């Protein structure tokens, strides 16, 4: 979408895998504020917003 | 109201003590006041800041 139009995904009920993500070449830019990404795999949240 | 003069000592060091435990919960500029998380949080490089 656009920028002014930008879209939110709901993200609950996961058991969610960082590893993949983190594994995968395709991303320039990756970068972390306050959490480090090696350690996303024990952490649990409330709610995930994309 | 006879015994305030030793009730005041019993009290100042209550406080001093409620005071020093209250201190435990303060950030100091970091990210979180509890240690475990930033342990639990934070890679090791960068954990020391």
């Amino acid at each position: 979408a656009s920028v002014y139009a930008w879209n939110r995904k709901r993200i609950s009920n996961c058991v969610a895998d960082y590893s993949v993500l983190y594994n995968s070449a395709s991303f320039s830019t990756f970068k972390c504020y306050g959490v480090s990404p090696t350690k996303l795999n024990d952490l649990c949240f409330t709610n995930v917003y994309a | 109201s006879a015994l305030g003069k030793l009730q005041d000592v019993v009290n100042q060091n209550a406080q001093a003590l409620n005071t020093l435990v209250k201190q435990l919960s303060s950030n100091f500029g970091a990210i979180s006041s509890v240690l475990n998380d930033i342990l639990s949080r934070l890679d090791p490089p960068e954990a020391e800041v």
